RNA sequence: CGCUCUCUGC
RNA sequence: UGUGGCAGAGAGCG
């Protein structure tokens, strides 16, 4: 309730003029306020539409003003253009800055004016530096002034933070105002003919520096702030790699003291052992010439905190290298080109020098692992493999870009990437033949995609035809399936939390053991990753052939093992200019179906390969190995104590036993520590990376200026708990900002607080961060109510589409390959099912959401609307809230930190309860009835369908399930067993169960099965109604926390409810 | 004392209720709050000293207050209640406890 | 349908809410088995 | 008379009225208001009398 | 006859139905309508006489 | 379980 | 009407 104060403060500040007016409207759920509202907006328009003074109003109608609600606020203000630098002016009293061209390797990497790299705008491109987010460099400035001018006047802690901003804000406003300010066009880019004269890279540095300086509380913060922000302008392409690079070493030189631990059954469990830090010598060599390339790249006060802070190695000074390890990926994205970006991946060196026993063996464990994944279904002949075309025409993902296109449905053309929208074309023109893989060759090489993100290189992405996904389908998802039974996987760790991802750091650590851990994501185009991989595959296909007598299997299986030979000799398609390169490239990437699993399996075979070689000079027993794509860890334990020559000796050993397969490694050994992409772990305690750009985007989505907001607000909201902390006051200017529209050249609307936060599609943050807020008001179910009634639209293109013959066609293609006696039951869920997935494109989706806003609008605008009756979450929590009772408590203090980088409230929380004892309510569809058409099929009809088709009488539902392929015994044995009452329970009891609302970022970590917790939430026991109870339980727990979160005090409840409202509850219980 | 919440868990992880039937247990429960406990407490002192006659009221549907009736009629002499009333409680606990 | 004493109904008692609610699920759920039977 | 809203909940709370199982229980709190209770009292009499 | 709907009740009350368990006395409740009585009372003497 | 977003190995 | 993905998990819509 805080916003609206702002949003009035930065109405006041942007457009000051004696035109710009300020309308607001207001809304109650109560007739006789709500129709006093409508007379107050009526009076306000008129009087405004008369140049009549609006302020003698604003007294007469107090009642609206105190008991009310506000939506928006209206501005009639004209064009006033070129705004910006007759206020910025006295901010940029300082010098501006100066590139240094001789810095970077390339010459377009480097700082220097567009006009010197792009003479002709027609061979401009913006997309070496877009920014990719519908908000403006100009925006982001406004903000940053509106803020400095709001805190003029402090005289506190606040002002050393207004000083350090406002010296940077100085630098940066002295580096525009040199030039000038961009203007933005209707699509938010920046043409050449602003940036002609110009730095290139000004603008991501700008925003990058904004989103930098905004997150400033502290000296070392200033420092970090100061020297990144002179040195982003120019250096572009060494600066988050190299500063990134080290803190893999520091991580070996941490000290536990107190520990968490995690089981095989996951769960957490504290320890309070302690393990020393047995780095060696030459590691510290290493690390002293990386800080000499960080000194002469140019920083001198961050060399300076990395080597005093090693005079002690002290864990309490320790976060502020994770802090830097933060502050490195917030400089913004090296957009390099297509070309040399693949050129960073496409540089080969095979050599006749390497042995033969390692590949040999790596082959065959590659095959044994496959073959382990694969005994069971190839054996047992499972459908999936039977119908493994159909399997995958389902299971297309519908932005899966192969090959552009130029289509026609009707009277239209498209150029379409999607594959399902291929397949729908491919089908009537006889064209679909998924037996025949189309080969990829000199006749067709492959396109190419780029994946972007800071501190690392440029990756490539496949972008292959959609009958490679189709053979891969079916044994992949039981290769998964399989393998999240059993150790080694992602799949296996991975819910949300700690206890997950690795749960195996920090068992088998002591004096004894050693780690080594490494980095393996170059290692695409490796000598290893080629002809030994695909022929072990293709060798444990042969078995797993001969280990089965059906023949589709055996042809989906001869399918994928042909796919694995023509994916051996494989070029790809980049255009330069007017020729076209294909590059020879016969080894691994994504794009594909199989390319986790399969590069794990890769990665555990080369361990284990590699690791029966260090048995020739040390005795260990392996407890833990752990792979996940292109990342690996080892966990070893010897028959002594271990010494710092030991670990050197190892890792030396570990580089030469990689060299003579002809592979590059920066091998790292350790005692206690590791380091990956997104994660590390030192002292027992996990950091993590908060590498998110706010300001700056990877790519260009489809999302409107509303939802940028939304996940600009998640992306801080992660950030922020990570460790990286921005002021949160101008994420808000940036939400309002963003939400802000145009409704002409000088007419502007901006929604409020109670529109943004309101659990609805058009949901964008909340009151209060961390916690998810509902509604106990009659105004939070009114407008909950109303939105609900407008989220439901329509999409003429969709409509079109799904009118056209290849959509039918497409749906009768489907069936055909069952039965032929269902024909209004399953077609129409099929196309319905679609329909989910023709949304993706992004017209459809453009349409449908500008359509919803032009409803908002429409709404907005006039007074609202009752939108009768129907029923949503906070009905229901309006009346389980007034028989509950507080009552001040006192928790204390017992567990242990292990996430430092929290917030002091969030930890407050786990330092009082515990951190996850995890639980699972339902692993997706398992009651009765999906687990049965899964085994005969793979089809999963909507739980709506089944709530309906239960209700339907017991014949056509026997006729639909040996429509499904099931026999008539087993309908006749479920209709006699009468299981359809229990499974109308049971499929309502996983609608209550739907509710995803205990992961949001701040309720993802909590314990909620704790004693402590549990003995303030005396709520009585009374039987027969699971749900209610549950739920009741359930929210009484967030109400505890969420207290907590916001005031930090903790409090007791009680709810003696009575019968009769669980009775009057259970009807909406079980609906919506 | 004990707090009322903590006091009406234990009562009702006892009893076992059933939130879909009309039971002759869910009348235990009410009026257990402090504030009363204290009042009782506070007017059988001042009563017995000062001589006050005190007469009771209650609901024959409850079977916990005449159980806890049958306390107060041992630790109070008779003659201190007003005879209508305890003839009223005694005749009822006869009623639907004992024979 | 119902037959009950409708002063009764006029109480916010707990015990004729939980009457009123009571019966309207017994109706309901008699309509629950013969749609049941009679499907 | 005695109360027809504290007779009619005492009988339920006797009952044990469940709401789940069938029973044949709920039909015995069929016309327990007053205003049958004196058509009563005045019938018996009434025809026994004429 | 009685009408179907007031048999019913009586078979419901003495087979007490539970919503959520599974006793199987609904099957009991199953085919009992009319004119299919007719039905079967027209069927047993036309069969014994043809 | 169908789609967008968050990052994740790519 | 000019186009940037595979799978893991967490939210928001059916």
């Amino acid at each position: 309730g805080k916003y609206n104060l702002i949003l009035s403060e930065y109405l006041s500040f942007i457009y000051n003029s004696q035109s710009a007016v300020q309308i607001p409207i207001y809304y109650s759920s109560n007739s006789e306020l709500e129709n006093r509202c409508i007379e107050f907006h009526s009076k306000c328009l008129e009087n405004s539409k008369n140049g009549l003074s609006l302020k003698k109003l604003f007294v007469e109608y107090s009642d609206v003003i105190e008991n009310a609600t506000l939506l928006s606020i209206l501005s009639y203000s004209y064009d006033k253009y070129n705004a910006v630098e007759r206020k910025l002016v006295k901010y940029a009293k300082g010098k501006p800055l100066e590139a240094d061209l001789t810095v970077n390797e390339l010459d377009y990497e480097n700082n220097k004016i567009t006009s010197e790299l792009f003479p002709t705008a027609e061979e401009y491109t913006d997309l070496l530096m877009d920014p990719a987010i519908l908000t403006s460099l100009s925006s982001n400035l406004n903000a940053v002034m509106f803020w400095l001018e709001k805190h003029e006047n402090d005289v506190a802690e606040k002002l050393k933070i207004y000083k350090r901003r406002l010296d940077l804000f100085t630098i940066v406003a002295s580096t525009v105002n040199k030039y000038g300010v961009p203007r933005h066009n209707a699509k938010y880019r920046y043409e050449y003919e602003v940036m002609k004269d110009k730095p290139y890279y000004l603008v991501t540095w700008a925003n990058s520096s904004i989103e930098m300086l905004m997150s400033v509380f502290s000296h070392e913060d200033y420092l970090i702030a100061r020297e990144l922000i002179v040195l982003s302008y120019s250096n572009r392409s060494t600066l988050a790699k190299l500063v990134s690079s080290p803190m893999s070493i520091l991580v070996a030189l941490v000290d536990i003291n107190g520990t968490f631990i995690t089981n095989e059954e996951l769960e957490l469990e504290f320890s309070n052992k302690y393990v020393r830090a047995i780095v060696p010598d030459q590691t510290f060599d290493e690390l002293k010439q990386m800080l000499d390339n960080m000194r002469k790249a140019g920083l001198t006060d961050i060399p300076k905190m990395i080597q005093d802070w090693l005079v002690d190695c002290s864990i309490e000074k320790f976060p502020l290298m994770a802090k830097i390890y933060s502050w490195s990926f917030h400089v913004g994205f090296r957009k390099q080109k297509m070309l040399d970006a693949a050129l960073d991946q496409l540089k080969t060196e095979y050599t006749e020098d390497v042995d033969d026993e390692m590949y040999r063996e790596y082959t065959m464990l590659i095959r044994d692992e496959v073959v382990k994944m694969l005994e069971e279904p190839v054996k047992h002949d499972d459908h999936l493999l039977q119908d493994s075309e159909l399997a995958g025409l389902l299971s297309m993902s519908s932005a899966s870009n192969g090959e552009s296109r130029q289509l026609k449905f009707g009277r239209k053309t498209i150029f379409s990437t999607k594959k399902n929208m291929h397949v729908m074309d491919d089908m009537a023109n006889g064209r679909y033949t998924p037996g025949i893989i189309p080969p990829v060759n000199v006749d067709k090489p492959i396109p190419l995609g780029r994946r972007d993100v800071p501190g690392r290189r440029t990756r490539i992405i496949f972008i292959l035809p959609y009958e490679y996904f189709i053979a891969q389908h079916a044994v992949v998802e039981k290769m998964l399936i399989y393998a999240k039974h059993t150790r080694e996987y992602a799949e296996f760790y991975s819910q949300s939390n700690q206890l997950l991802s690795y749960g195996d750091v920090t068992r088998f650590l002591s004096n004894n053991s050693m780690v080594l851990y490494t980095d393996v994501s170059q290692w695409d185009s490796s000598q290893h990753n080629t002809q030994p991989f695909r022929k072990g595959i293709i060798m444990g296909l042969d078995m797993l052939a001969n280990m089965t007598n059906d023949a589709r299997v055996i042809q989906t299986l001869n399918l994928y093992k042909q796919t694995q030979i023509n994916l051996m000799d494989s070029y790809v398609q980049i255009p330069d200019g007017n020729v076209i390169k294909k590059i020879q490239y016969g080894a691994v990437a994504s794009g594909e179906k199989q390319t986790k699993a399969a590069n794990s399996i890769a990665n555990l075979a080369l361990i284990k390969t590699v690791l029966s070689r260090i048995s020739n000079k040390y005795s260990f027993a392996t407890k833990i190995i752990r792979v996940d794509g292109d990342d690996n860890y080892a966990v070893l334990q010897f028959n002594t104590e271990v010494t710092k020559q030991m670990v050197q000796d190892v890792s030396n050993d570990v580089r030469e036993t990689y060299a003579r397969m002809n592979t590059k490694v920066k091998a790292l050994v350790s005692t206690v520590g590791i380091e990956i992409a997104k994660r590390y772990i030192a002292g027992g305690k996990i950091f993590f990376r908060a590498g998110i750009n706010l300001l700056n985007n990877e790519k260009k989505g489809q999302s409107t200026q509303w939802d940028q907001a939304a996940v600009l607000y998640s992306n801080y909201i992660v950030n922020r708990l990570r460790g990286f902390e921005t002021d949160r006051e101008f994420i808000l200017t940036k939400i309002m900002q963003m939400t802000s529209v145009a409704i002409t050249g000088s007419l502007r609307l901006f929604p409020s607080e109670r529109v943004l936060t309101t659990n609805s599609t058009f949901k964008v943050f909340d009151s209060e961060d961390f916690i998810i807020e509902y509604g106990t008001t009659d105004d939070e179910v009114y407008i909950q109510r109303a939105f609900m009634s407008l989220s439901s639209q329509k999409s003429g293109i969709a409509d079109e589409i799904a009118a056209s013959s290849t959509f039918k066609n497409y749906v009768s293609r489907l069936s055909e390959q069952l039965l032929f006696s269902k024909n209004n039951i399953v077609s129409r869920g099929i196309a319905l099912t679609e329909k989910a997935k023709l949304n993706s494109y992004a017209p459809i989706s453009l349409e449908k959401r500008r359509a919803q806003i032009s409803a908002l609008l429409t709404m907005l605008q006039k007074p609202v609307t009752f939108k009768s009756s129907k029923i949503t979450i906070n009905d229901i929590l309006r009346d389980i809230k007034p028989f509950f009772t507080v009552n001040e408590a006192h928790l204390p203090i017992q567990y242990q930190k292990f996430m430092p980088t929290l917030p002091d409230n969030v930890q407050y929380i786990i330092q009082c309860i515990g951190s996850r004892t995890y639980q699972i309510e339902d692993d997706g569809s398992k009651s009765a009835i999906s687990r049965l058409i899964s085994k005969y099929s793979v089809y999963k009809p909507s739980i709506e369908e089944l709530y309906k088709v239960i209700s339907l009488h017991e014949n056509e539902i026997q006729l639909y399930l040996i429509s499904l392929g099931i026999p008539k015994i087993d309908a006749d044995t479920y209709v006699g067993s009468k299981i359809y009452s229990q499974d109308k329970y049971r499929i309502l009891e996983s609608y209550v169960y739907n509710l995803l609302s205990i992961n949001y970022g701040c309720y993802q970590l909590f314990d909620f099965n704790s004693p402590d917790l549990e003995k303030l939430i005396r709520i009585p026991f009374k039987g027969k109604i699971p749900a209610v109870t549950f739920i009741l339980h359930l929210y009484a727990k967030l109400e505890v926390i969420n207290h907590a979160i916001k005031n930090g005090s903790w409090i007791s409840l009680f709810c003696n409810y009575p019968k009769s409202e669980m009775i009057k509850l259970w009807k909406k219980m079980w609906n919506i | 004392l004990v707090s009322t919440e903590a006091q009406i868990q234990k009562m009702s992880q006892d009893l076992q209720l059933e939130a879909l039937t009309i039971q002759s247990e869910t009348q235990f429960l009410t009026g257990i709050n402090s504030q009363a406990a204290n009042d009782c407490f506070k007017t059988l002192i001042a009563a017995m000293l000062s001589q006050r006659t005190m007469s009771l009221d209650f609901v024959t549907t409850n079977y916990m207050s005449l159980i806890s009736g049958m306390w107060l009629l041992t630790v109070v002499p008779n003659d201190m209640f007003i005879r209508e009333s305890l003839v009223a409680c005694q005749l009822a606990i006869i009623n639907t406890i004992i024979y | 349908e119902i037959k009950i004493a409708d002063e009764v109904k006029k109480s916010n008692k707990e015990e004729s809410k939980q009457l009123l609610e009571v019966l309207k699920t017994k109706e309901e759920h008699q309509k629950e088995v013969q749609y049941e039977i009679l499907q």
